[PDB]
């Protein structure tokens, strides 16, 4: 019609992405009931607390303090740069 | 990685600079998108009716407050001082004494509804499933000398539906 | 009316026009936090990070989340940092549509607004649907994500993901070119200098100057390491080379949520050991181990060892801090945030001398600075 | 090159004898400090080694790799200051030994 | 003297009680020994509990459920 | 004690510094008394400057001296400019706030255990 | 360098308000509460003030 | 123990330990301890003295860049009988590290601005005057920031109880908005969660 | 309820008078619905 065009003389063209989704192409409830699995050691006869174990760690390891051919070892490696990464770059 | 944005020169040859010179002395830009791009006004607009129609929800909604109580009413709350001691605002006030029989309940139960932040820290610890926010936004009365529960105003606001609740934990139960 | 969505006060003497000075009183918003989250519990006092700013909800929270698992040598389960990044990287889209829009509203538009919050509702559902609330939702915890999501979310968020390119395409045709605004800013507010960096910024007023390195790909965070990005980059110091990076990194998200939704691997979602993760209600109500851990977990909270940490992660906006000492039992000690706010508004004062007064509203907007924040 | 890169900075201009002015320049005023304190055991070790590979190879492309600054023309105002901080070094003495141990108990964490 | 606070506010008070709504309950029997307690239905309720009725005439409801329960 | 004072060296310029911004003070109470369009006798505000600096009058140090200055070298900063809104400034004389009885038989019929 | 040695028994004053002289602290160490055998609640000297009244709402 | 605990990683405490080595080395007039997190990051403890010469010696170098500063506070301890604490911390924006400077004080004995090594100290030093009363010397400016102006009790510090002083309401009796003592409706209740048996072996206090 | 051609104004509802102990018509508020259409207006289910 006329104004079905006149929406597509501007802004290139779209009717395929609309901004209310009013329409259909939804989704529409939860339906199913779902069951959610539990696996990471959950199982008997082997797991063993004291094997998994997530804390009791030690305290920070301390280094020389109070009461020879260095390189001048930086803390790590310096910084390679980047590409120019292809993509459109300009 | 990376990527250059804004780094680009000006092609400078006559017939490009025509290009740029229609440009700027007749407007041929400018009109392009606040032309157009504005109108551009023939789409449906988009509103929500207010006092009738009513916008989208789900059942992990987070609202006015409620206690349930089983087929015939035992008052669902054992008063274990839970849903009182994880509560990040302090709005939660409960004082037990042991009911006649010898089963235990509460007296005072008052929920502030000015200082609840609405976590769902209070949904979540009560292992006998008492307490639950309601998906209710019913709300907004005009004294603070008000909002302040007591129990009894409680099991009716949470008496008054429980066709809303019992049917969305039955969605909801299954996930945690 | 220019607050910003924030307060703030601040007193210029400039000179005739030219402002050439600037001294602001933030400090409007404080509300006393860190001496409040001394006095509360580590899962009782996890939302005061979340109401902290009001934009960035799911990034916010990684950053704290992300300071507990340290001090406690616990990593989530695979598919927790799978959400991690989707919700993570999907409020990057939430600040970078703020910051392009309720800036420009300060330039007097109206319509890149009113155009724009037709659709930064179409997210908020994504909040409601996954867990409860409109904007703060307290989701991530220090065992990875709370509980799993619905049966569905994956066919609304591929369906609205399709759709979304063409938006970001209406804030360009209606910018970019548009000569109004492109002489509202150009070489304004330039600070080039290795000042820009001696003032210790953070992202965006860096990567958009030139000075090249950004958190997420020189630091993993939580499995970011797998999916392929490219960070954009400025070149004059200015505002419009600030704001073009706020459009290509927003044309960049769209490539992980992407690359995001086809990874997700089955499995658990908290923390396995259960000392730090609740049980679940079919759990703690039948077997007898199953309340004791849900019932002293509910009191007192974890038992975190001793000893300082510090962490950061790239927020919208740029770092975010958490220092957080603690004394080797459950309520915390110093809790101390730092977020940009201290950085991006230190250097208005250096940055705007010499330019006019109705440049100074616009300088700001490209900071992105927003407030409560500051209670940093 | 036209694009000095990282911006604030600008081409100019001389690659390879700037440097080598700077270097020579920090190892003379260098050896001015005492020698006992590792400072010039180490200040000027990387400078030596530095200046190794400036002499000799072009382009200035290539001299960028094994030496790791930034771009050349910054690799300068790393070498710049690396002085500012040596022609101080004498105003207040580091060399000298430790001054007021904390008293005796003080940083034990858990109080 | 505090009783002026409600005047014409009509003063909401619970119109059911519970204080005893339970001695209604038709309290059933078994003819065993200790029984299962889970009440109100699967995974919504109180967490089991087992209780022996070995009295003459009494039971043990649980205390969580109320519901009056015996042999 | 051995750490570097801030300011003064023993208690002379120190009392001399005391001695000095009072009259700053002094000389500027009432420019503000009309400025803010507050409403007091102008000696009033020439009693309270004189009856806080006789205030904290047992101080047996350097650098408590000079700290008690740092915070009043500053207020002259902001009443001397407007960053106060008449309701910063006011709450030095205390308009509202019932007296309290500091006497003995006036306490025992109002209050426990004070 | 400006050493300047001297002894004045450090106080405060100022801050706080009538609060100073008012009341008595107290230092003592906690008492294990005994529904339960747990030793480490002990080891640490604490301090807490005097209490006065709290009434009805 | 692998799928719940926390992959370490080696190689990054191997080099933090030597590159931590000889900062005890050529400034020994100076900093009295380092050590090494347990999670690859350095504490140096440095005595109040070098803070500007420290630091500008990390301000510029070959072997130790750190140019950025990233965050400055602060922690006040009783019982340490030096009461408050800093923490400096900087980023070295080409080797990719973490390295934090510990330095304590008192209220009294001031300590010197690092204003001039790095201008991103302005404002945070401005704020620690606020909240815990150190008090900065040769600083461009020094004023009041996040706190009202009425605040005289300096509050993150331990003494402060949490609701300050002086409540604020407003009468019509004249105008103004004035501050009365604070008096709430709430009693702010204190739940007491400290529980016993010492669940921590490694850090077990001296033995006594 | 529209014909499932619109999402959000599909649903809608009707007020017509005087529920309980209540002004006629023109005061129309909508905490009126009865305390089950919010499993049905609200779009929840
Ligand atoms: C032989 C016979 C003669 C032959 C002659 C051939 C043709 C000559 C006639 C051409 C004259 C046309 C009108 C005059 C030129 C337009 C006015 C103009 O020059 O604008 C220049 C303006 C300056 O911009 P600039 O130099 O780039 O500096 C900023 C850099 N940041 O650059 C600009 O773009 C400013 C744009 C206008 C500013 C306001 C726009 C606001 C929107 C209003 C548009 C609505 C008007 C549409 C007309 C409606 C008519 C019904
Ligand atoms: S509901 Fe759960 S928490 Fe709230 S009182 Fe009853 S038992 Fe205690
Ligand atoms: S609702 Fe939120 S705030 Fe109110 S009690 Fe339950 S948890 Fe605490
Ligand atoms: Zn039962």
């Amino acid at each position: 019609r006329f104004i079905q065009w006149l929406r597509n003389w501007a802004s290139g063209r779209d009717l395929q992405a609309k901004l209310q989704l009013r329409y259909q192409e939804i989704s529409k409830r939860t339906q199913p009931p779902p069951k959610l699995p539990v696996g990471p050691s959950h199982k008997l006869s082997n797991n063993y607390y004291c094997t998994r174990d997530g804390r009791r760690e030690a305290m920070p390891p301390s280094i020389v303090m109070s009461s020879s051919e260095k390189k001048a070892v930086s803390p790590a490696p310096p910084i390679k740069r980047w590409e120019l990464s292809q993509d459109e770059p300009y | 990685t990376y990527k250059y944005v804004n780094l680009r020169e000006p092609s400078m040859d006559m017939k490009s600079v025509t290009d740029r010179a229609a440009q700027t002395l007749l407007w041929t830009e400018l009109i392009r998108g606040l032309g157009m791009t504005l109108s551009y006004l023939f789409r449906e607009p988009a509103t929500i009716n207010y006092p009738f129609e009513k916008g989208p929800l789900s059942p992990r909604f987070r609202g006015e407050h409620a206690l349930r109580r089983y087929p015939s009413g035992e008052e669902r709350c054992i008063a274990c001082k839970l849903c009182e001691a994880v509560c990040p605002a302090q709005a939660i006030t409960i004082e037990a004494e042991p009911r006649a029989d010898g089963s235990r309940r509460t007296t005072r139960y008052d929920i502030d509804m000015t200082k609840c932040i609405y976590c769902g820290f209070c949904q979540e610890a009560c292992p006998v499933d008492a307490i639950v926010e309601g998906p209710n936004f019913e709300f907004s009365t005009e004294t603070h000398e008000e909002l302040l529960y007591n129990k009894e105003k409680l099991l009716n606001n949470g008496d008054k539906w429980e066709a809303e609740i019992a049917a969305n934990i039955q969605a909801d139960y299954l996930y945690r | 009316h220019p607050a910003a969505h924030g307060v703030l006060r601040l007193v210029m003497e400039l000179s005739g026009e030219m402002v050439r000075k600037c001294d602001p009183h933030i400090g409007l918003l404080h509300r006393g936090t860190e001496k409040l989250i001394e006095y509360k519990t580590y899962l009782q006092a996890l939302p005061y990070f979340d109401r902290l700013d009001y934009v960035s909800m799911m990034c916010n929270e990684q950053a704290y989340s992300l300071a507990v698992e340290k001090l406690l040598n616990i990593q989530p389960p695979p598919r927790a940092q799978w959400i991690r990044v989707l919700f993570g990287e999907i409020t990057r889209l939430l600040n970078h549509i703020m910051a392009v829009t309720t800036h420009a509203l300060d330039i007097g538009a109206m319509t890149p607004f009113f155009w724009m919050f037709e659709e930064r509702e179409k997210m908020f559902e994504f909040y409601e649907r996954v867990s409860g609330a409109r904007m703060h939702a307290a989701y991530v915890r220090p065992g990875g994500v709370h509980q799993d999501l619905p049966l569905g979310l994956m066919d609304d968020i591929y369906e609205f993901s399709k759709n979304f390119s063409l938006r970001i395409d209406e804030l360009e045709e209606m910018l970019t070119n548009n000569r109004i605004w492109r002489n509202r800013t150009v070489d304004i507010g330039i600070v080039t200098a290795e000042d820009a960096l001696n003032y210790g910024f953070s992202g965006v007023m860096l990567r958009g100057s030139g000075i090249q390195w950004d958190l997420r790909k020189t630091q993993p965070y939580d499995v970011y390491d797998q999916v392929e990005f490219d960070v954009p980059i400025g070149s004059r110091g200015d505002c419009y080379d600030r704001y073009l990076c706020r459009v290509e990194e927003m044309r960049q998200s769209i490539r992980i949520i992407s690359q995001c939704l086809n990874k997700m691997p089955p499995g658990e979602i908290k923390v396995d050991d259960a000392k730090v993760s609740p049980p679940k209600r079919a759990e703690m109500k039948t077997s007898m181990e199953s309340l004791i851990h849900h019932f002293k977990l509910y009191t007192e909270g974890y038992q975190v060892p001793p000893g300082a940490t510090y962490t950061a992660i790239e927020a919208p906006k740029g770092e975010f801090g958490v220092y957080l000492v603690s004394d080797g039992s459950s309520r915390p000690y110093r809790c101390k945030i730092k977020a940009p706010g201290f950085a991006h508004l230190a250097g208005l004062d250096k940055m705007s001398k010499g330019h006019m007064l109705a440049d100074v509203v616009a300088i700001i907007g490209t900071q992105d600075i927003v407030f409560g924040e500051v209670d940093r | 090159k036209k694009t000095t890169g990282l911006v604030g900075l600008a081409v100019c201009e001389t690659p390879h004898e700037r440097l080598k002015i700077l270097y020579t320049k920090i190892l003379d005023v260098l050896g001015h400090i005492p020698k006992n304190a590792a400072y010039r055991k180490y200040t000027e070790q990387i400078t030596n080694e530095k200046l190794s590979m400036v002499k000799a190879e072009p382009d200035v492309k290539k001299l960028e790799e094994r030496l790791q600054g930034g771009q050349i023309e910054e690799v300068i105002l790393q070498a710049e200051n690396e002085l500012s901080l040596a022609r101080k070094m004498i105003q207040w003495k580091p060399w000298e030994p430790l001054v007021e141990e904390p008293p005796a108990s003080q940083w034990k964490w858990p109080i | 003297y505090r009783k002026v606070r409600f005047v014409g506010r009509q003063k909401e008070v619970n119109e059911n009680f519970a204080i005893d709504l339970i001695a209604e309950q038709p309290v059933s029997q078994v003819g065993s020994r200790v029984i299962s307690c889970d009440g109100g239905g699967g995974a919504l309720g109180h967490p089991r509990v087992y209780i022996n009725l070995d009295k003459e005439t009494k039971t043990g409801t649980c205390g969580y459920c109320g519901l009056q329960f015996r042999q | 004690t051995s750490v570097k004072p801030i300011f003064s060296r023993d208690m002379n310029e120190a009392k001399r510094r005391v001695r000095e911004l009072y009259r700053a003070w002094y000389r500027e109470v009432p420019n503000t008394v009309h400025l803010f369009q507050l409403d007091i006798s102008v000696k009033q505000g020439r009693d309270k400057v004189r009856e806080m600096f006789k205030k904290n009058a047992h101080i047996t140090d350097p650098r408590v001296v000079d700290l008690l200055v740092i915070k009043g070298k500053m207020e002259l900063e902001e009443t001397i400019k407007v960053w106060k809104q008449r309701t910063h400034v006011m709450r030095f004389f205390h308009e509202t706030e019932a007296p309290r009885p500091k006497d003995f038989l006036s306490k025992f019929y109002v209050g426990h255990d004070p | 360098i400006t050493v300047d040695e001297k002894l004045d028994i450090t106080t405060i004053t100022g801050v706080p308000e009538e609060h100073i002289k008012t009341r008595k602290a107290r230092i003592f160490v906690p008492a294990r509460n005994n529904m339960q055998s747990g030793v480490n609640n002990t080891k640490k000297w604490k301090m807490e003030f005097d209490t006065r009244e709290r009434w009805e709402n | 123990t692998r799928p719940t605990v926390r992959p370490r990683n080696d190689v990054a405490h191997k080099q933090l330990s030597a590159f931590g080595e000889y900062v005890a080395e050529i400034l020994p007039k100076y900093v009295q301890q380092v050590q090494v997190s347990c999670f690859n990051e350095l504490e140096i403890c440095i005595h109040p003295d070098g803070v500007i010469p420290v630091l500008t010696f990390l301000r510029d170098h070959s072997n130790a860049q750190f140019k950025s500063l990233a965050d400055l506070t602060a922690v006040d301890i009783p019982t340490r009988q030096n009461r408050f604490e800093i923490v400096y911390n900087l980023l070295s924006l080409r080797f990719n590290s973490r390295i934090r400077v510990k330095t304590y004080t008192d209220e009294l004995t001031p300590i010197e601005s690092s204003v001039p090594v790095y201008k991103a100290a302005n404002w945070y030093e401005r704020e620690i005057w606020d909240m815990f009363g150190v008090f900065f010397a040769n600083h461009p400016d020094l004023r009041r920031i996040l706190t009202d102006y009425g605040f005289e009790g300096h509050p993150f510090r331990k003494d402060f109880p949490l609701s300050g002083y002086v409540e604020l309401r407003y009468d019509d009796e004249v105008k103004r908005v004035v501050a009365e003592p604070v008096e709430l409706a709430q009693e702010f209740r204190k739940f007491d969660l400290n529980s016993p048996w010492e669940a921590f072996p490694a850090y077990r206090q001296p033995p006594e | 309820e529209d014909n499932k051609q619109f999402f959000g104004r599909h649903r809608w509802v009707i007020y017509t008078t005087e529920m309980n102990g209540k002004n006629t018509f023109w005061d129309v508020d909508g905490s009126m619905v009865p305390p089950e259409w919010h499993r049905w207006l609200h779009c929840m289910t």
